[PDB]
């Protein structure tokens, strides 16, 4: 049964564990969402090169009990959810419109924020790439960047290239007049 | 992705994916930016991967060992979703008869008595 | 529906719709994750999938052994709904004629004797 | 005989490099973006960092 372990694992595994012979990760997996133009505000200075933004700040609508379930944040308690406010900051923009909000504590939305950008944290001159989480007035995460390329997990893809800039232009762009004659 | 599946993922995780030998990364390195090439899987794509090693495979023909011709008949089983041919076509190994050289060694023994035996034959001429 | 059919179908349920040995998934972990991919069946897509076969069995020839061709022509017949048959080709084992090998071991015993005689026939004419 | 490049850079990025001199002297102010009437900064707005490490000045490159 020992080649069996070599050459097929999942037949392997699927041994009883006589024949064979903690914190359990319940979801490990990549997770990708194309967001709202208007929740990200990029480097302005950024030539049209995400590579060199010097920093983007992502403002995204959570709740509690994912900030427990991820378990990296820090000064949960002082968070509150209130004032922080889906329907109650005129920067993020909820695509909820009614205003529905849960009424109990675990499960209430607030917005919050992360600066996935560069600073000098050494104090030597130099900056480095780092990440920043704050609700409100408070910062509950504060770390430099744990993927390994070291680079700010945001790709931009214009759909008309506009040179010397990061934002694209719709086709709409050319046909505003030609809509009204018609 | 790739670069954060390189250190996100235990082997035990890929391993149960790929159900393979799971290949490490070197350490202070960024995962496939030197050995891997990553691209939009089209069918039109498949399509002339699949018509490029059908031409191949005609190319080189029975002038080069049959191993090569097993790596591209399993990329072919492979990339066509059929992926338990291919690892048969991988897993067969090809092996001699051994009646077939008992039969050249036999030949070759017999070859070298007759060999002796004209010798002897001319011997025996010259004492006659 | 895969996911659920993992945990509420007893053996007993699946084998009487598949009529083959039971396949079990691992305890912890979800089924059909990794190792299976699921699709919508077109008949274009059968079409496509029997003329990828057929160009493989065109592929591999007489060079392949012919056990993976049983492979791809019970492939061919499943996919065609003739599972009847698929069941034959696969069950189908050849065995090698006793006759055939009993030959072959007589020429290489008359081999070695011809080689043995030529040798006595040179040992002769010396001392002829 | 002479190409001359005027980018926008930041002190940090001289530090990085390394091959620079008289760093301390710069100041980055005046040196500004939207401070130089050749340089044409893609910004408009006028955005700059508070941080020193951090502050957009211009430069210039003399190739020739």
């Amino acid at each position: 049964a020992l080649q069996l372990k070599l050459e097929n694992p999942n037949a392997y595994n699927s041994l009883p564990d006589d024949i064979i012979a903690y914190e359990k990760v319940i979801k490990n997996q990549p997770t990708v969402e194309v967001v709202n133009s208007q929740n990200v505000v990029i480097d302005p200075t950024c030539n049209g090169d995400i590579s060199q933004a010097q920093f983007v700040i992502y403002s995204f609508e959570t709740s509690k009990s994912d900030l427990e379930k991820d378990g990296r944040y820090k000064n949960l308690d002082k968070i509150s959810a209130s004032m922080s406010n889906p329907l109650n900051t005129p920067d993020h923009q909820v695509e909820d419109q009614s205003g529905f909000n849960f009424k109990d504590e675990p499960r209430k939305k607030f917005v919050a924020y992360e600066y996935w950008g560069w600073w000098d944290i050494n104090g030597n001159g130099k900056t480095v790439p780092i990440v920043a989480t704050f609700v409100g007035n408070t910062m509950i995460r504060l770390e430099e960047n744990p993927f390994p390329d070291k680079k700010i997990p945001f790709v931009v893809v214009p759909y008309l290239p506009v040179p010397r800039s990061i934002y694209g232009e719709p086709d709409g762009a050319l046909l505003e007049d030609n809509q009204k004659i018609i | 992705i790739i670069s954060m599946n390189s250190e996100f993922l235990s082997e035990e995780e890929v391993v149960r994916v790929t159900n393979e030998q799971f290949v490490t990364v070197r350490r202070d390195e960024l995962a496939g930016e030197f050995d891997l090439k990553l691209s939009i899987s089209t069918a039109e794509a498949d399509n002339q991967k699949a018509q490029e090693l059908a031409f191949m495979l005609q190319t080189m023909g029975n002038s080069l060992p049959f191993e090569m011709s097993q790596m591209v008949l399993s990329d072919i089983a492979r990339l066509r979703n059929m992926p338990d041919l291919a690892k048969r076509i991988e897993s067969y190994q090809p092996q001699p008869d051994p009646l077939a050289q008992r039969k050249a060694e036999l030949e070759i023994a017999l070859l070298e008595a007759q060999i002796a035996e004209t010798q002897s034959k001319a011997i025996e001429n010259r004492a006659s």
